[PDB]
């Protein structure tokens, strides 16, 4: 909310490694690392936000947002 | 005859266009082992399968091998810089697009990917004309 | 608007494509005999198969993996059926009543003369290993013109083999073949079927050959900048000739009558899976399942989306009704049929279909043959009474009552609570503030109680966090403690810090106890492991500090690790 992007992206990086369940850091990684543009780590982020909690809405609007970028333009 | 017939790419392109990625990986392993090595299209579509799965770090070094076997081709030096647009390294990619922008002119998407990679930077004014350059050649 | 199930044979083994099936009369009679270039169930040897009735008629081995199948006329000599053509490798094998003859050869385009200087220097025992390997690097790197089907293995050979092949590698007379990809039929000299047919061949050298009946020399030659895999022709000759071809680069290329250059180019977003024309419009199939349509010159007309992955496309042609429709063999098993913008019918029954034709089979005039993905067969037969309708209902968005305004119900236990808030609420507001005013003080007096002691695992000046954990192998008297450092800069590597952990002396040792931390790169996380050696069963918390190099002993990021009670 303030702007400290690199500070935030390390706390979610260590929130995930403490809880290898609980989808909420995994999905929240893939809306920081998607706005920057790193669509490779922002896939494996939003990969675990499907396996740890399926039937999420805003994960299924994000994997299909990424899989259009991966095929072609 | 002895050496290789060396061209069976019409079949592998039928597998990839059918999204049968499990049978296509066999023929890629088949044709590359049938030749002594360094087949071209068996390397290329194997890199285009790993780019469909998320293994973009593995779909960049295979496009480096495909950037060696034909350096006068404007495909791979364009297709490498797509695999660098996705790994986040934006400014490294805008020169490889320029590297393919000089080996071939009047191309549509190379003057378009340079547009969208500037907007993920903060340079905006020299992005707005790039899409204008990308619209007049081909509307999309 | 229905069909008739002729047979259903899911035990066969027919692995093929829609490009290598054809319907013609192999014995000259009225019986149309289906012919299939069977590849192999596990990529096996290519075996030719022909069909008579619901079972096969003759099998035959093939020299290589076949590409396509067409049937071609000679002149007015006999009124027999067009003779079958079979493209396989760089040698098409024509078949006229099962007669293997005329192995046709490709023109075998010769290499570029800069390679011919390497061809002409070592054959007179003037061979050197080093300067041959550098003269080839001046050929391929400045301007290629490589023809590297054989020239690449004419150059990649190393010191040991080439000096052992000083006579052999120069006796290898290069043939320079090029493999055919696809094959189609064009009515020669006129648009009528009574005239002879004229072959069109595209091949791996991004060139479009065109052959002649009964002589088979060359008729002309076309130039395309990309390798073609799907092509068709409108079919006229001597006044106008439109040759359309799709390529591996995801483009649509069309050709004029005698101008041997792509006059008009139109593109898609992805690879077209099939190129079929209609009477005047031309449709494609994208692998993003967006079946387009383009006119004679080629512009955007209409687009139908398909709810599954396209796998086969073909042309429907009824001689009686005159209906020109386009097939679409989908991935789940259905076969959707389309006119310009209308779904005609579907057939939901079998599994995934790879091969599809629609013509007359034998005596019956309406046959639409399909093929399972496993290799079996399934045959449909149209009846004379059925004409194809839309016959489509009005499928709406939401006709289901699955969720009718899901709202929870507020009982009596809430509606009495709003009366307590309505009259005595003014005392409740001042009760919140003066209890929250102690809360800001109690937090900040406990915040600054640890910030000055720097207990927090976060920092701002030297910008790393510190996470730490007890690992699974750390159990019992032995105990292992990992530690995780990682910089949060982009380009500022922090340099040579110190990690030391003061701790109240229990009966464990931790023999190093004072490290020098490596140079932290921006981005990677560092595992740092120790070895607690506890002797008996206790539990007491450690405090692990990290310091700046020499001056500041203020100890940022000291993490009071709480230990587990070991045995």
């Amino acid at each position: 909310r303030k702007g400290h992007v690199e500070q935030a992206r390390a706390l979610l990086q260590t929130a995930s490694s403490l809880a290898p369940h609980m989808y909420e850091p995994h999905f929240n990684f893939a809306t920081i690392s998607d706005k920057i543009g790193d669509l490779q780590r922002s896939y494996v982020a939003a990969q675990k936000s499907e396996a740890a909690f399926p039937d999420h809405v805003d994960t299924q609007h994000l994997i299909k947002q990424l899989r259009q970028h991966f095929a072609m333009l | 005859e002895f050496p290789i017939l060396e061209k069976q790419n019409w079949l592998i392109h039928l597998h990839y266009i059918r999204k049968d990625y499990e049978a296509c990986k066999a023929v890629i392993k088949e044709q590359l082992q049938e030749t002594q090595g360094l087949c071209e299209y068996a390397i290329y579509v194997q890199a285009l399968i790993f780019r469909l799965e998320g293994n973009i770090q593995e779909s960049l070094e295979l496009f480096q091998t495909c950037a060696v076997l034909s350096p006068q081709s404007a495909d791979n030096l364009k297709q490498v810089a797509r695999s660098l647009f996705l790994l986040g390294k934006h400014k490294a990619a805008i020169e490889v697009y320029n590297e393919a922008a000089k080996l071939n002119q009047k191309d549509w998407e190379i003057s378009h990917n340079l547009g969208v990679c500037y907007i993920y930077l903060k340079q905006f004014n020299k992005a707005q004309d790039q899409l204008h350059n990308a619209l007049n050649l081909n509307r999309h | 608007s229905k069909w008739l199930d002729a047979h259903y044979d899911p035990m066969a083994n027919i692995h093929t494509f829609s490009a290598c099936l054809a319907l013609a009369d192999l014995h000259g009679d009225g019986e149309y005999k289906l012919v299939v270039g069977d590849l192999g169930p596990g990529g096996q040897q290519p075996r030719l198969k022909v069909l008579k009735g619901p079972l096969v008629m003759t099998e035959s081995p093939l020299p290589a993996l076949p590409a396509a199948a067409a049937t071609f006329l000679m002149e007015q000599h006999e009124p027999r059926t067009p003779a079958l053509a079979l493209a396989s490798g760089p040698c098409v094998y024509v078949y006229k009543n099962l007669r293997p003859y005329f192995k046709f050869s490709l023109p075998q385009l010769p290499p570029n003369p800069l390679e011919q200087d390497l061809w002409n220097q070592a054959k007179e025992d003037r061979i050197d290993p080093l300067t041959l390997k550098e003269m080839l690097e001046s050929i391929r790197e400045t301007a290629e013109e490589p023809l590297s089907i054989q020239s690449l293995r004419f150059l990649q050979l190393e010191l040991s083999e080439m000096e052992a092949f000083v006579n052999q590698h120069k006796s290898n007379s290069i043939k320079r073949q090029t493999v055919i990809t696809t094959m189609t039929t064009l009515k020669k000299n006129l648009a009528d079927e009574d005239a002879v047919s004229c072959l069109v061949l595209g091949t791996e050298n991004k060139e479009l050959l065109v052959l002649d009946p009964e002589a088979f020399t060359i008729l002309a030659k076309m130039s395309l900048p990309s390798v073609p895999v799907f092509l068709e022709v409108s079919g006229q000759f001597d006044v106008e000739f439109r040759l359309a071809a799709a390529c591996r680069n995801g483009n649509i290329y069309i050709l004029r009558r005698d101008s041997k250059h792509p006059k008009y180019c139109i593109e898609l977003s992805a690879q077209p899976v099939g190129l079929i024309r209609v009477h005047k419009v031309l449709v494609v199939g994208s692998t993003q399942d967006s079946l387009h349509g383009f006119t004679h010159k080629g512009k955007k007309l209409w687009t139908v989306q398909m709810p599954a992955a396209i796998l086969t496309m073909n042309l429907l042609e009824q001689h009686s009704r005159g209906l020109q429709a386009v097939m679409a063999g989908l991935a789940n098993g259905e076969v959707r049929i389309y006119r310009d913008k209308a779904l005609l019918n579907v057939i939901h029954t079998p599994d995934a279909v790879t091969s599809l034709c629609f013509g007359r089979y034998g005596r019956e005039d309406n046959t639409l043959i399909m093929t399972t993905r496993g290799g079996g067969l399934i045959i449909k037969i149209l009846k004379r009474t059925a004409v194809f309708v839309e016959g489509g209902s009005e499928v709406g968005p939401p006709p289901a009552q699955a969720m009718k305004l899901n709202v929870p119900r507020k009982t009596r236990l809430y509606v009495d609570q709003t009366l307590r808030e309505r009259e005595a609420g003014t005392a409740m507001h001042r009760a919140f503030q003066t209890d929250l005013y102690l809360l800001r003080l109690r937090a900040a007096r406990a915040y600054l109680q640890a910030l000055e002691s720097s207990l927090s695992p976060l920092s701002t000046t030297a910008r790393e966090p510190l996470k730490l954990h007890a690992v699974v192998q750390g159990l019992g008297p032995t105990f292992k403690l990992t530690l995780h450092l990682q910089n949060t800069s982009t380009t500022r590597p922090v340099l040579g810090l110190l990690v030391c952990f003061l701790y109240n002396e229990a009966l464990y040792s931790l023999p190093r106890a004072f490290f020098k931390v490596p140079l932290l790169v921006p981005g990677l996380n560092y595992p740092l492991e120790t070895f607690v050696e506890s002797l008996s069963n206790k539990g007491i918390s450690d405090i692990i500090k990290v310091l700046v190099l020499r001056e500041g002993q203020s100890a940022p990021l000291l993490s009071a690790h709480v230990n587990m009670p070991g045995s």
